[PDB]
């Protein structure tokens, strides 16, 4: 029976991060316990074009909630030296609200990580690779440099890694409180010294990027999946999901739920299946469900209505008017103020805001004072259609995706919870004389 | 909502440029290595790490401390005081011996959030603003942590503290004021971001190295 | 006040070409100075310099 149609339970020996509740040791031993660098010699001595190969018949879609095809995006980076050196840059800032995936990757199991760093140079032709650490995360960053040198001692990475003749060096950079620098040019640019400032495109960061070189952003979901995929072959990792839609994914539920959690399923397991079987279903029963964010604060949220049969991946969730993000579940319940969320989501992107452009410094915060507004009740129903209106300007219009993610909720807010803002201003109207 | 906290610098008696400070040789050394992880044209891609190290000696950054920064790295001033200003990890104020941060975004606000922000505030005497005058207590509002599955969570002196009821972050202030270290982590029986009961997941043993590796490699 | 005596000191002329204003200089009997009409020559603009490996015109804030 090919071209399976129900997806959602896999079982432990298909996953990938079988140390993601770190239960076993994740010093070295445990990694090679567990099968980490496993022939990465002879994976390194096959070159980088069957490694990109390999990333393109997987169909492995970028997990830093973008969905850009993998490889595609690091043969971007395949083309012959000038002179510059070479980087890949592992992104780790981690700043969506309701996402804790890496976090757990870096501390319970970075050999992962740090093989995947070293074949995803080998493919893209990098001379080293920077780590940019969310700063919060000082355990994280601390562990991952104790596998770091476990790995350089033991000759895996450094001069001649494994013995496939290949020079390769892993750094470990720490930011200090900043959600923009997760975007790849703001993370580059906070790299070499400056404000977590995102920069346009083009030109692109393989052209010029770290330094003024070619470099490669992933996120490090995506890097830590790339040895697995070349051991077991592309073909294993594409049976999973829908067309497209290939793979396995780390979901992170959390909010009104009994049991919150951060459990490894297939991509396209439904939202309903997902919430009752791993998070021990909605908190009250399944009937008191009121809304749910699927994919971390900048995508727009969803009625009870669509949760029944939604699916967890790109292109079901983009038809859903939502997107899948980086696939971190925030659960509300019917007793959930869901103008006071949104609007609290608004503040965030309010303080978050780099204030490069006009767009996002001075809209973004607009949005949040009529936000506040609304959450009271003060305002009247035009309000709605001109919130509608400024967001519309915001987004598509601003150097980065911020402007997109602070937009969007207010957008799905308006969409699917219009009556609340508009009896909550009634009954401020008439309370208020 | 309001920022609280200004971005033009006016000279103090505690805070001027001829106010002392300087690395120890230790710190320099660390400086050092720190310099030696990037190209050799680039130094001021080090401008970072050796200001947060500055602050980790010093427990605050005054302008002294920006200004030899930018000397010890040629790099000019502004561009320390840019770094400085744009960052929410520097503290360009003194601040308490432990610095407690609460999450007050929407996944942890969802899951009573305001239970540990009044305990703590309950129990220590001041505001989100405010510091304690022992001066070893600060208490800030932090956007996300990134452990939005454990919730309310707390961060301290760069720690993590999950799965809090009232009770535990108090029990956790007790023990930090009386010169013991509380145990990071979640304060449930659960000890990571696992399910709070069942193991839902991952409860076959892990296979070894050969497992399922293709032919031909 | 700013008082004066010639009456010309408002008088302002527009034309299409400087031919044109040649001609009605001359025909008018007036002497007159001409100037070469000055024009911002093209620049070459790269927004990927502001981040350059080697060179100088790399941007140290944005
Ligand atoms: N992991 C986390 O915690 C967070 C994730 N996000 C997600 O980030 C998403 C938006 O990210 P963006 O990078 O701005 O979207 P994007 O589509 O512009 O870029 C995605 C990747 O594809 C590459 N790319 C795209 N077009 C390309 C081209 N023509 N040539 C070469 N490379 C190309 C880009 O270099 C980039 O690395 C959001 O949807 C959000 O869900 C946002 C915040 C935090
Ligand atoms: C405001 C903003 C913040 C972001 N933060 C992160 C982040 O913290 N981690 C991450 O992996 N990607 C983040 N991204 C998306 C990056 O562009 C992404 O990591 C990069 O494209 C890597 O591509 P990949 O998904 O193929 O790995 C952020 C994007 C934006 C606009
Ligand atoms: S959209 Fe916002 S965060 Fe992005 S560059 Fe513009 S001002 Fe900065
Ligand atoms: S919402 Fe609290 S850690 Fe993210």
């Amino acid at each position: 029976a090919p071209k399976k149609t129900s997806f959602g339970s896999l079982k432990d020996e298909d996953r990938i991060f079988t140390n993601l509740y770190g239960r076993h040791d994740w010093r070295l031993k445990g990694a090679q316990s567990r099968g980490d660098w496993y022939k990465t010699k002879e994976i390194l001595l096959k070159g980088p074009d069957w490694i990109l190969g390999e990333v393109k018949t997987s169909g492995l879609r970028g997990r830093g909630g973008a969905g850009f095809p993998t490889g595609l995006k690091w043969s971007f980076m395949n083309k012959p030296s000038d002179g510059r050196p070479k980087y890949l840059v592992v992104n780790a800032d981690e700043g969506e609200p309701g996402t804790c995936k890496d976090r757990e990757i870096i501390r319970h199991d970075p050999h992962k990580l740090v093989e995947g760093c070293l074949v995803g140079g080998r493919a893209m032709g990098a001379r080293a690779a920077y780590i940019y650490i969310r700063g919060e995360f000082y355990n994280e960053a601390s562990n991952l440099q104790v596998a770091i040198r476990e790995a350089y001692e033991a000759g895996l990475i450094g001069k001649n890694a494994c013995g496939s003749g290949y020079d390769f060096d892993v750094f470990v950079v720490r930011g200090a409180g900043a959600y923009i620098c997760g975007e790849e040019t703001a993370l580059i640019e906070s790299i070499e010294g400056k404000q977590g400032k995102p920069r346009l495109k083009p030109p692109f960061p393989a052209d010029v990027g770290v330094f003024g070189c070619p470099t490669t952003v992933a996120n490090v979901e995506t890097v830590a999946v790339s040895p697995t995929i070349c051991r077991r072959g592309g073909a294993w990792f594409a049976s999973f999901g829908r067309e497209r839609n290939s793979g396995t994914k780390l979901f992170n539920i959390s909010g009104h739920v009994n049991h919150p959690c951060t459990v490894e399923e297939e991509m396209s397991v439904p939202l309903k299946e997902l919430i009752e079987k791993h998070a021990g279903g909605v908190i009250g029963g399944w009937d008191n469900l009121l809304a749910v964010i699927p994919g971390g604060s900048s995508t727009p949220l969803i009625p009870k209505s669509v949760c029944e049969t939604v699916l967890m991946d790109f292109d079901a969730l983009v038809q859903a008017q939502t997107g899948l993000g980086t696939a971190a579940v925030i659960v509300m319940d019917r007793s959930t103020d869901i103008v006071k969320a949104i609007a609290r989501l608004i503040e965030f992107y309010k303080h978050e805001s780099c204030g490069q452009c006009t767009p996002c410094r001075e809209g973004v915060d607009w949005m949040n004072k009529v936000m506040a507004r609304f959450v009271k009740g003060d305002a009247r129903p035009a309000e709605i259609d001109s919130l509608w209106e400024i967001s519309k300007q915001i987004e598509g219009h601003t150097i980065c995706a911020l402007g997109d993610g602070a937009a969007w909720p207010v957008q799905g807010l308006i969409r699917h919870f219009r009556p609340e803002l508009e009896e909550r201003m009634q009954q401020f109207a008439l309370q208020h004389q | 909502g309001a920022g609280g906290a200004l971005f033009v610098h006016r000279d103090t008696p505690e805070n001027n440029p001829d106010t002392p400070f300087d690395f120890t040789p230790e710190n320099y050394k660390r400086i050092e290595a720190i310099v030696k992880n990037y190209p050799e044209g680039h130094k001021a891609a080090a401008v970072l790490p050796v200001l947060d190290l500055a602050q980790r000696q010093n427990g605050w950054l005054p302008i002294s401390a920006m200004n030899k920064v930018a000397e010890i790295l040629q790099v000019p001033p502004m561009r320390v005081y840019e770094v400085a200003t744009f960052y929410t990890m520097y503290n360009r104020k003194p601040v308490g011996k432990y610095h407690i941060q609460v999450c007050t975004t929407t996944p942890c606000m969802l899951r009573n959030s305001d239970s540990i922000l009044e305990a703590i505030q309950k129990k220590l005497g001041i505001k989100v603003g405010e510091t304690t005058p022992d001066k070893l207590f600060t208490l800030i509002e932090v956007e996300c942590l990134g452990a939005c599955v454990n919730a309310p969570m707390v961060q301290i002196n760069d720690n993590y503290y999950e799965d809090l009821t009232p009770k535990d972050i108090e029990e956790i202030i007790d023990e930090l004021k009386a010169g013991k270290i509380p145990k990071p982590g979640p304060r449930s029986g659960r000890f990571s971001c696992e399910p709070a009961g069942g193991l839902t997941s991952l409860t076959e043993p892990p296979k070894g190295p050969g497992f399922g590796v293709q032919a031909g490699l | 006040w700013s008082s004066t005596a010639d009456p010309l000191s408002n008088l302002v002329l527009t034309f299409s070409t400087k031919e044109d204003a040649v001609a009605f200089a001359e025909k008018n009997g007036w002497s007159f100075d001409v100037e070469e009409r000055k024009v911002p020559k093209p620049k070459s603009k790269s927004y990927g310099a502001n981040f350059s490996w080697n060179k100088r015109t790399r941007v140290s804030t944005k």
